[PDB]
RNA sequence: GAUCCGUAACUUCGGGAUAAGGAUUGGCUCUAAGGGUCGGGUACGAUCAACUUAGAACUGGUACGGACAAGGGGAAUCUG
RNA sequence: GGAAUCCGGUUAAGAUUCCGGAACCUGGAUAUGGAUUCUUCACGGUAACGUAACUGAAUGUGGAGACGUCGGCGCGAGCCCUGGGAGGAGUUAUCUUUUCUUCUUAACAGCUUAUCACCCCGGAAUUGGUUUAUCCGGAGAUGGGGUCUUAUGGCUGGAAG
C-alpha cells in the first residue's frame, strides 16, 4: 500500500537535514507546475532537545528543551520512510504550497510546528522522533 | 587594488578618517569604435587598499569632484 | 630568446623551486617562483576529493572564512554526501533490526 | 687471515635491515580481558603492500575497551579478507577466515597462520605468504595442542595461543623466476645487504677458508661441525648428510 | 522451476530491474513482489527489505548473483533486484515465490 | 594478426633467459595481469595492485589473494576446510 | 643517410636481420591524394589553413645523403 | 617539509634588501558597521550545494603536508614562425609594397572560466556512449537540466602616471 501518508515519520537523507527526523505533512504523490517529482511537505526538527537529567533546575529544564524545527518540501527519494507515526493535525492548515513562495509566510508557520513538538516532547509522547539519530 | 563600482558607496570611502589623500587620473580612450573621449579615475587611498572608481561619462565626472570633501588632498593628473 | 636565471638561491630543479617564466612591464622577461599545487581535501570514507571545498595550501585555510572549507550538512567537510547518505541508511537499519534483535530474544526466553 | 665476510654480518653496520618502508611490526593484539573471555570485532580498512614482505598486510582498526578511541592494529592479510570484513578476535570468537582464536577453540584439522608460541608473544609461526600451521591434535590435561609447522617440524604449543584461520595471502609467489639480476637486485633491496655474495672459492686465503689455490676448489671437506669456531664456519655447517636428495625426506 | 516462472512474466507481465525504479514501485504501492539476487550489498537488501514491510509485499531471494539474474530475465546485462509490478497469467504470487 | 607464435606476453624478454625459463613466466604473467570477476558486484573489474593485493575497479574493495591469481589453489580447500569443520560445530 | 626491392644456414621461434645482395636520390615546372569552421523544416556550397606522400615533363660535362654527418661484410673454431 | 612581495627606478661597486607605488602574512590588542536574536545560536536549494557573516570546551575521527618511473594524448605559459598598421635604421648601377627593429603589462584583488567528480528527471537489446590507446551502463547509460574544484585562461582594478 502506499505507506508515504499525511502521518508517516521519514528521515532525511539529502541536504542540510541529513539524518534530521521528519513527518510527512502533505503527500503529492506525482508532479507539480512547480517540483515535478514525487514530493512530500515535511515538518522536521533541526536542533534536537538535549538530554535532560535530575540535575538540571527549573531554568536548565526549560533551556535543554528547546526545540528548533524546520519545514521543506522534499523528494521521495531523499526520504526514508519509518514506521513512526506522528500527530500532524496540530499544524496540517498552516503547512501548505502556500506557505512556501513568500518567506514572511514561512516563520509565522514555523512557530506553531515548534509549539506542537514541544507540546509532544513535554509530556513525552513519541519518544523516537525526539531523539538525534547517531550517526 | 580593487574597482569600486557604485559611486554612493565611493562617496562614503571619502569620508572614512584613514582616507587623508585623493586622485584624479584622466585617460584619453576611444569609445569603442570610433571618436575619442575622457574616461576618469577616481582614486583614493585607504588605509590598506586602493580603491578605484572608473567613469565613463565626462558630464557626471564634473558633479563628482564638487561631491568630494573639502579636506581630501586631491592630486589632479 | 631572453634566457633568465633563478632569483633564489637554490639552483637545483627541486620540488619547492619551480619557475614560471612571465613578461613584465619593463618590456623584459623574468622567473617568478611558483609555489607547488594544493590538492584538494578527500573524504574519508570514499578517498574521493569533496566538492564545495576550496583547495588551499594547508596553512591558508586559516585566512579564509568558514564557508570556503564546508557545505551546508552534517559531515560537512570531511565526507561526501554519498558516504554521508549510506551512513544515515546504515544508522537506521541497524538499530532499527537491534529493535527486531531485542524482542526476537524475547520470545525464545518465553517458550524455553 | 683477516675478518671474513658472515662475520661482519653481525656488527651490523650496512648490513642491519632497510627498515624505511616498512609500515609497522606485524603483530596480533594483545591479550586483553576480551580476548580471552569473549571476543571483540574489528573491522579490516585496508588491505597494503609492506616492503620487504611478500606477504600483504591488513590494517584492522578495533575500539578501545577502556578509553573512548579506535586502536589500529597491523595483521598479515590471511588468504580470502577483504576491506571492510569485520573481524572477531577472541576466545568465544567463530571458526571463519580472519578470526583470530585460541588454539584450544579450534578443532583438529583446523588450518590457522600467524599463530603464537607463548600465549602472549603476538604472532610468531607460519607468517611468511602461503604457510600455514596444521593443528593435529589436543591433550586437554595440562592443557596442550600439537601443531605441525611449515617445514613439517612437529610442535606442542600452548592451547591459549592465539591464531588466525586461513593460510596468508601472497602465496605461490616464488613459482616465478626472477629471470633478471635486476630483479634480484631490487628483491634485496628493501630486505638487507647480502645480494652479490661472491662465492668463497674465488676469494683469497684472507678473505675466506676456501680461497687461494692455483684451481678453484675447496681443498677440504666443506662440512663443518658444530663446534667449530666463528671464522671457519664456511660451508655446510653440522650437515648430517650431503648430496642430492633421493628419496624421501618428508618427515613422518 | 523459479526461472521458469520468471520467463512467463517477462513475456506475459509487468516488471522494473534495477534499484531506483523497484522502489519506486515500492513507494507507489505497486509492487506485487521483488527479487532480490544474492550478491547484492547488505545495505541495500537491508532496505529493500524494509520497503517491503513498509508496503506489506513479500520478498523472494534469488539463488545467484546479479549475472545469473539478469539472465532468467531474458537481458544480457546483470539486474540486482526485479520487481514483479503485476503477474501476468504465471504464478509466482501463488506459489512459494 | 596474430603477431607471434607461442611467446604471447613474454616476448619482451626477446631472446634472452632460456626458454624454459620464459615459460614459467608466461604462465604467471598472464594470470597476474588479467582482470577476474568480482565476487561483491559481480562485475569483472579486479585487478592486481601488489603481490597478494587485489583490487576491484567499482565498489572499490580490495582483497587480499594469491601472488598471481586471487585464489589459489591451496586457499580454496582451506576455505571449504573450515567450511566444512565449522558445520561440524554448529551441528 | 633515406626510399623501394631482396634476404640464407641456424633458432630457445622471440631472433638472426641494416643479414647477404641491388636500384633510386639535384634543380625547376606541374599533377593527385590526405583537412578546419559555417547556415539545411519537423543533395551540396561558401571560406580558411596546413607540410606529408606518390607520380609526370623538362634540364645538366651522369651530377645529385654533392660540405657536414654516416654499418665493411661473410664461413667457421675455442670460450663466457 | 615550510606563513607571507611584486613592478619600475637608482650605484663606481648593493638590491625580490634602498627609493616610489602597490600587496600579503604572523602575533597582538581593539572600535564601528554589517550579521544573528521575541522560534535565541542564519537562511535558500528536491539535490549536488550557495553565501559577507551565521557561538561550540574536553575528547575522538578524518583530510592536507605526503610523494615512483615510463609512454602517448589534451590544455596553458613563454619562445619560435607569420599578416596588416603606426615609428626608426639599412640597401637602392638595376631590383626589392623590401631587410632589421619598438609595439610590454608583475605581485595582489573582484567578476567570469574545466577535464574529472557529483545531483535531479527519465528507465536503455535493434545494445548504446566513447578514447590515440576498450572501457563504461538497471549498483541506472545515451539524453535534457544543473552543482563543484579555479590548475588555468579572459575582462577590470594595480596601470600608464
Amino acid at each position: 500500500a502506499k505507506f508515504l501518508k499525511a502521518g508517516k515519520v521519514a528521515v532525511v537523507v539529502r541536504g542540510r537535514y541529513a539524518g534530521k527526523k521528519v513527518v510527512i505533512v502533505k503527500p503529492h504523490d506525482e508532479g507539480s507546475k512547480s517540483h515535478p517529482f514525487g514530493h512530500a511537505l515535511v515538518a522536521g526538527i533541526e536542533r534536537y532537545p538535549l538530554k535532560v537529567t535530575k540535575k538540571h533546575g527549573a531554568k536548565k529544564v526549560a533551556k535543554r528543551t528547546k526545540i528548533k524545527p524546520f519545514i521543506k518540501v522534499v523528494n521521495y527519494n531523499h526520504l526514508l520512510p519509518t514506521r513512526y507515526t506522528l500527530d500532524v493535525e496540530a499544524f496540517k492548515s498552516v503547512v501548505s504550497t502556500e506557505t512556501f513562495e513568500q518567506p514572511s509566510q514561512r516563520e509565522e508557520a514555523k512557530k506553531v510546528v515548534k509549539k506542537a513538538f514541544e507540546e509532544r516532547h513535554q509530556a513525552g509522547k513519541n519518544q523516537w522522533f525526539f531523539s538525534k539519530l547517531r550517526f | 587594488a580593487r574597482e569600486i563600482t557604485d559611486i554612493k558607496q565611493f562617496l562614503e570611502l571619502t569620508r572614512r578618517a584613514d582616507v587623508k589623500t585623493a586622485t584624479v587620473k584622466i585617460n584619453k580612450k576611444l569609445n569603442k569604435a570610433g571618436k575619442p573621449f575622457r574616461q576618469t579615475k577616481f582614486k583614493v587611498r585607504g588605509s590598506s587598499s586602493l580603491y578605484t572608481l572608473v567613469i565613463n561619462d565626462a558630464g557626471k565626472a564634473k558633479k563628482l569632484i564638487q561631491s568630494l570633501p573639502p579636506t581630501l588632498k586631491v592630486n589632479r593628473l | 630568446a631572453q634566457r633568465v636565471t633563478f632569483r633564489r638561491r637554490n639552483p637545483y630543479n627541486t620540488r619547492s623551486n619551480k619557475i614560471k617564466v612571465v613578461k613584465t612591464p619593463g618590456g623584459i622577461l623574468r622567473a617568478q617562483h611558483v609555489k607547488k599545487l594544493a590538492t584538494r581535501p578527500k573524504c574519508g570514507d570514499c578517498g574521493s576529493a569533496l566538492q564545495g571545498i576550496s583547495t588551499l595550501r594547508p596553512r591558508q585555510y586559516a585566512t579564509v572564512s568558514k564557508t570556503h572549507k564546508t557545505v551546508s550538512r552534517a559531515y560537512g567537510g570531511s565526507r561526501c554526501a554519498n558516504c554521508v547518505k549510506e551512513r544515515i541508511i546504515r544508522a537506521f537499519l541497524i538499530e532499527e533490526q537491534k529493535i527486531v534483535k531485542k524482542v526476537v530474544k524475547e520470545q525464545t526466553e518465553a517458550a524455553k | 687471515g683477516r675478518v671474513i665476510r658472515n662475520q661482519r654480518k653481525g656488527a651490523g653496520s650496512i648490513f642491519t635491515s632497510h627498515t624505511r618502508l616498512r609500515q609497522g611490526a606485524a603483530k596480533l593484539r594483545t591479550l586483553d580481558y576480551a580476548e580471552r573471555h569473549g571476543y571483540i570485532r574489528g573491522i579490516v580498512k585496508q588491505i597494503v603492500h609492506d616492503s620487504g614482505r611478500g606477504a600483504p598486510l591488513a590494517k584492522v582498526v578495533f575500539r578501545d575497551p577502556y578509553k573512548y578511541r579506535l586502536r589500529e592494529e597491523i595483521f598479515i592479510a590471511n588468504e580470502g579478507v577483504h576491506t571492510g570484513q569485520f573481524i572477531y578476535a577472541g576466545k568465544k570468537a567463530s571458526l571463519n577466515v580472519g578470526n583470530v582464536l585460541p588454539l584450544g577453540s579450534v578443532p583438529e584439522g583446523t588450518i590457522v597462520s600467524n599463530v603464537e608460541e607463548k600465549p602472549g608473544d603476538r604472532g610468531a609461526l607460519a607468517r611468511a605468504s602461503g604457510n600455514y600451521v596444521i593443528i593435529i591434535g589436543h591433550n586437554p590435561d595440562e592443557n596442550k595442542t600439537r601443531v605441525r609447522l611449515p617445514s613439517g617440524a612437529k610442535k606442542v604449543i600452548s592451547s591459549d595461543a592465539r591464531g588466525v584461520i586461513g593460510v596468508i595471502a601472497g602465496g605461490g609467489r616464488v613459482d616465478k623466476p626472477l629471470l633478471k639480476a635486476g630483479r634480484a637486485f631490487h628483491k634485496y633491496r628493501l630486505k638487507r645487504n647480502s645480494w652479490p655474495k661472491t662465492r668463497g672459492v674465488a676469494m683469497n686465503p684472507v678473505d675466506h677458508p676456501h680461497g687461494g689455490g692455483n684451481h678453484q676448489h675447496i681443498g677440504k671437506a666443506s662440512t663443518i661441525s658444530r663446534g667449530a669456531v666463528s671464522g671457519q664456519k664456511a660451508g655446510l655447517i653440522a650437515a648430517r648428510r650431503t648430496g642430492l636428495l633421493r628419496g624421501s625426506q618428508k618427515t613422518q | 522451476s523459479i526461472n521458469q516462472k520468471l520467463a512467463l512474466v517477462i513475456k506475459s507481465g509487468k516488471y522494473t530491474l534495477g534499484y531506483k525504479s523497484t522502489v519506486k514501485s515500492l513507494r507507489q504501492g505497486k509492487s506485487k513482489l521483488i527479487i532480490i539476487a544474492a550478491n547484492t550489498p547488505v545495505l541495500r537488501k537491508s532496505e529493500l527489505e524494509y520497503y517491503a514491510m513498509l508496503s506489506k509485499t513479500k520478498v523472494y531471494y534469488f539463488q545467484g548473483g546479479n549475472n545469473e539474474l539478469g539472465t532468467a530475465v531474458g537481458k544480457l546485462f546483470r539486474v540486482g533486484v526485479v520487481s514483479i509490478l503485476e503477474a501476468g497469467d504465471s504464478d509466482i504470487l501463488t506459489t512459494l515465490a | 594478426a596474430k603477431r607471434t607464435k607461442k611467446v604471447g606476453i613474454t616476448g619482451k624478454y626477446g631472446v634472452r633467459y632460456g626458454s624454459s625459463l620464459r615459460r614459467q613466466v608466461k604462465k604467471l604473467e598472464i594470470q597476474q595481469h588479467a582482470r577476474y570477476d568480482c565476487s561483491f558486484c559481480g562485475k569483472k573489474t579486479v585487478k592486481r595492485g601488489a603481490a597478494g593485493i587485489w583490487t576491484c575497479s567499482c565498489c572499490k574493495k580490495t582483497v587480499a589473494g594469491g601472488a598471481y591469481t586471487v585464489s589459489t589453489a591451496a586457499a580454496a580447500t582451506v576455505r571449504s576446510t573450515i567450511r566444512r569443520l565449522r558445520e561440524m560445530v554448529e551441528a
